């Protein structure tokens, strides 16, 4: 208790605006802050929240001492904004909320999703199925099997081509699964192209 | 400039002691030691406000603190044990409990037995040609399996140069035995360049993974090779192939 | 698929502002709308969204045919805004979002929780317990037993007196249960008043 | 005026055949019939465009339709069956598939055995003195219990006049036997007024519950009383106590 | 008389707090409201005034039925707050006040008063002189000459730079007044830049 | 959604009739009409309580009323005449004389002679280099003059998109004949930009003033163009100079 | 400059509520005070102003370190509140602003503006004229001739009979004038008594 | 208890010298001497942190201080002159520049020629019978004229006692010469009483005006009498007249 905060994750399109609200319980509170924390490093200040309500700059934070809540508004989202946001209230000795994660998702112009098969250097062959390109709506999840490891999607940016694309990876000991029956337990697109030879 | 904190990573056997340094180049009067765990904000352990000061938050267990000098706040554990294994941050404040400037952090793992500390196997998988003859761009994937704890730092190196342009690493390490309290960890990364740039054979690609395990004078008996702060890497040259 | 909308409920302090987002797969969609739907009545048009961006009024909505999303921004909330908000997209045959729910909570000025017992007319008595006046942050969950019944908090409003209060109820076929033990599966204030005589 | 849809509630036995009237006022060309279930948006069952039209959405199973008068779109069903038990909404707009106006809505329950249809059993609980003397305010609580389906409408009447300030009925009926998919429901509502108002014992407090069950020409063969569309209510006069 | 209310225009600095007053004669009045109304459009409700005073949020309002007074407070002004504020008193059929205008004047931080000449497109030229970037201690006045028209200070918000300038415009029937003698009738900062070429 | 009120503007001559529309979406029950004039608060003209009411407030002169539908409350004047020229606001309420929602408004000018209705002359003044070479910020002025009455809507259009950021339009029109009771108004407006932006010749600046003059069915015999609803506009391009 | 405070005198109706505003320029000022100074006597502390805002009691003090504003607030002012209010800042060496003068003006509920003539004692008789019992709505101004003298209105409280009166005096050197022409140089009510007998 | 400060009033001739006695009871360690003037708040002249201190605030011209005892902080001007004419406030301080406590204050006047010092000419005017016979209230007016400077304290005395109920005095003197800087001032007071009261003939009314001008030992060569500190009075008994 003491300090509650927007729970589950905000997953929004790059350009949307986002709203965070935090409610404290003690009226005596003296100062209020919004902190930003990339995963998984350190809380770096973001906003000092004042009763006067803020102005600059793209970000906006206000205090409502009466209703005992502070707010944060991020207009015109950006990938970089993707983090966990922290409510801090100086209740005599400063309380920290457990924060709300924001994952700004980029838009893929031409989504031609696929699942290729990279082969190990050195030797052994092993196996890695690469799911990449797909649009930010596609959502990747675990596998029914435990010996098949699956990583959550991951955005990638080639600076000198302003080209960004999503990416997800899954692997398992030569059991021997293929890159066609990989993410069987996830909701893949209807146009996923599978190369075999 | 800056509020500096060290060490960045560490491992201790139950009972062994250590000390964390918070240094502040900012001539601030207020300093803090927080503990950070999942499912709960930070938590105060101690805080000094001058040169002889201490106090509150949640001091037990073995958390003592010192502030001989103003530039430095020293937190110390005398008989480490699990719990106590988490991630420590420290902050400097020019106000009272005002704006707080934190430090990079300290991820400490306390194990009552050093046996289950393992280094990472690093594998660089090469770009499936399909990708090239379709997307005309290459993607070098990199894995890191069977390591504990998750104390690692992964990077790519194109011809003597670390690169970030065109990369994406899992923000969080994966668990191989998700239902075990001490699971072996695994981590993936990605690197992508223009297809033409892949064929070029003068091009060299390297996946450098910093591990962070045992120290020098640590009692190692296990058959296997003492899991110490090291670097493991995997390579792949340019294939006109 | 087709039209995706913000997931979980948005519970928010009354003065606050809210952010809504809608994704549409079909690129060549033609018309867009937001619809407010109180519970549990029918859809009522709210906005029509254009690429020009809107304005009227306390409400803002915008269309980015680019990223293929539309958004709704409700500022300066009111308890009345409590309803389910629905994205509608004209894709040759018009798709209806599944909707995203908004519950606007009233920030209680003078919060003094209490657990009274109201006796029944006629006879037999049975008895019901009333949980009222706790803060908006507090949550009322069901009970361990299958024969005892509890209702989730319910905001009441007394216009005349400029006074809003929360309120939940609990009752049962004499176990015999009481008010003392009533909401023990719920996290109640460390000062909640329990009469007896 | 506006857009009027009848009926509001209806309880059907499998293999029966009622019809839904959708009255329209705006002199609109296009009319639609929707179907709203937990977990999805609306799903078009049928539509029309002038006085002769049908088709889209997903019409199986038995949804025949009709647009004789430009003002009235009749959705019907000649072999009512579960599913179909959902919440229907007629609608209209002069556009095409553009801005459109909805009817209040029909909440239909289609069963196979009307045996488990029950009229509610209202009851009024008077404020607790504990409360009066502390808040200087009194809350009455109404409680309708053991009714199926959840086709009711709870209202308070004070002095033969229905009030809306100071009230609060549950948004959602509560299950008595959460397990049994066809459980009797229960609803509560709170009407709160000043401690002065309740005190005065010439003030009449009436809790009203409208229930929409059986019809007149509905077979009934049970020992108990036909659960027909009825009103159940409970009174309570103010007390100086 | 009847619903009386603070007279003329309140010109207040961006950070200050203001007090609106309004007196009502009919002792038996039933309910009270403040409505805000932006130049130049409709009245929008702001506050329902009750005896126990109100709460949220940056805005305070209270009623003293004894002295028959209705007060409104805006702490921490914004420019957003410029508008006309109306005391509305029921007491049978609800009487509307005449309202009081608030003109939140902005706080300049790096003011270089200047008067430039803007030269018409098309042709003819006519001639417009531009007073600008003076702080709020400055007062623009009408013109001695009637063939010369001068608009009162107007406030600007270059949003993408959190920059705010004042400004006032003047022009005439080529008399042929130059830019220097334009505001002779007004009190100009001792150091106002004047370019002629 | 809300309360729509038509029209926004109008010019009548003494003796012509017309009707203002006020549409209520919220299915309220109470509806009012007000009149707004300098120095005095809103004065009620008429009102309705259900679907058939009128009467109080102050109705002389020609202010007739209707409410056949309930969602629509009309206001007519069968014989216009100065005065009657003022700003009309319709309103809506679920209460009685509780809280009411106002319409955007209607601004009506009644004249015994339409010869003095004039349209505005828009003209755009390029930035002074003195300013640019000192402030590194450029300012455009747009002037609208000679227009009567003040039924206008000035806007800035930057490269085909209307902008608000960086503009400031006078709160009130001006008078070119302070004496005369029917003086031609003026209105100035300022748009300011980063000098870099202004010197870019691909950046387009358009000033645009919507006028709301005479309707079609209106006599007009003066030598000059009938002053009807038209859009005057001045423009300029980015002087790299 | 430095610590600045609301300019001139505040002339406020005996029931109205007032706002004082003060600004400091030293970002790092430590403590903040309002001192009250009676006419014409010495400063005494009124309150210490805190970020959290004061409390007691009809007298309200607010601070804003962000905007660097201090505000004092008197609700339902009384006549006994007339005084010069001093804003005091602890910016190293305790600073005293020039302060602003409050001048609560009495509520004359039943006014009948009369002009009597008092006959002197002793001898000479000179000539004294009493303008009295006008509501605070009517204002008084000096005189045209400089051989005649005219005081500014002064406020009187008959506590025992809770009667507050509003008087003004005029006298001259045998010119010779009477009580009818005495107060010509002021907005005199239509219904002013003039007993010459 | 408290903080006492002398003198209260005083007149000097440019060149003359005097001292301002400020004693403090509360055993504080900080003491200040301020200077108030029109158009600017309190200005500091000197202070003392202990019992041997001076210096800041601003000191020129001849303001010299002296703190020996601690309870006593003495101010003096070796050679007076206008300016220097103002009100002086001594102030005691416990800790630092925190809360401060003030003496009643002093009103010094410095003139380079005493020739234009004058005492007041009090005089009481009896209630206009017109009033008692309309308001049923009687209003006496006092009048003090010809004095310089405004070193006055006027007071109403009813039956050998002073009264504060129902009295009203001009807050500021009235220059009988809106021209001259050393113009002679005039002041007026008012005492309203119940008609019946005045009518009582055993009731005595006294208008007292103390004046603070010259002293015993001051040079004086003007024909007229010496303008020394004094208490001028004017009486009137209750007429039943």
């Amino acid at each position: 208790k003491e300090v509650e905060q927007d729970p589950g994750p905000f997953n929004v399109p790059e350009g949307a605006t986002v709203a965070f609200n935090c409610t404290y319980s003690n009226s005596a509170s003296q100062s209020f802050f919004w902190y930003r924390q990339d995963s998984r490093k350190e809380p770096k200040l973001l906003m000092s929240v004042y009763s006067s309500g803020n102005e600059d700059g793209r970000f906006t934070a206000q205090l409502n001492r009466a209703s005992q809540y502070i707010s944060l508004l991020i207009r015109d989202s950006k990938l970089s904004d993707s983090a966990t946001y922290l409510c801090v209230v100086r209740a005599g000795k400063l309380i920290f909320g457990q924060g709300t994660e924001l994952s700004v998702k980029p838009n893929i112009q031409n989504p031609d999703p696929a699942v290729y098969q990279l082969r190990d250097s050195k030797s052994s062959d092993k196996s890695v199925c690469l799911f990449t390109d797909f649009d930010s709506q596609t959502n990747v999840s675990q596998s029914k099997d435990s010996d098949v490891y699956i990583t959550d999607k991951c955005v990638l940016d080639m600076r000198s081509m302003d080209f960004k694309s999503n990416s997800a990876v899954a692997w398992s000991n030569k059991s021997d699964f293929a890159c066609a029956n990989a993410f069987n337990n996830s909701i893949i697109p209807e146009d996923t192209f599978f190369p075999s030879p | 400039a800056g509020v500096t904190q060290t060490p960045k990573f560490r491992v201790l056997k139950t009972g062994q002691s250590m000390t964390l340094l918070c240094a502040q180049d900012m001539n601030h009067e207020y300093m803090y030691w927080y503990r950070q765990d999942p499912g709960m904000g930070l938590r105060l352990i101690h805080y000094s406000v001058g040169e002889g000061t201490t106090a509150k938050g949640e001091v037990p267990d073995g958390y003592n603190v010192s502030r001989l000098k103003k530039q430095n706040f020293l937190l110390g554990l005398e008989s480490a044990a699990p719990s106590q294994t988490s991630v420590y941050f420290c902050a400097s404040g020019q106000g009272n409990f005002d704006i707080q400037y934190f430090g990079a952090g300290t991820r400490l793992s306390v194990l009552e037995d050093l046996k289950n500390v393992f280094p990472p196997e690093v594998a660089v998988f090469e770009p499936s040609e399909a990708e090239i003859s379709h997307t005309q761009k290459a993607t070098l994937v990199c894995l890191a399996t069977g390591f504990y704890p998750d104390h690692v730092e992964l990077s790519w190196w194109v011809n003597g140069k670390e690169v970030h342009s065109g990369v994406c690493t899992d923000p969080q390490p994966l668990k191989e035995q998700p239902a075990l309290n001490d699971s072996r960890y695994a981590l993936s990364s990605r690197l992508r360049v223009s297809a033409t740039f892949w064929q070029n054979p003068r091009n060299h690609f390297r996946c450098q993974v910093q591990f962070y395990g045992l120290s020098e004078n640590d009692e190692w008996t296990q058959d296997r090779a003492k899991p110490v702060t090291q670097i493991v890497s995997a390579e792949a040259w340019g294939r006109a192939d």
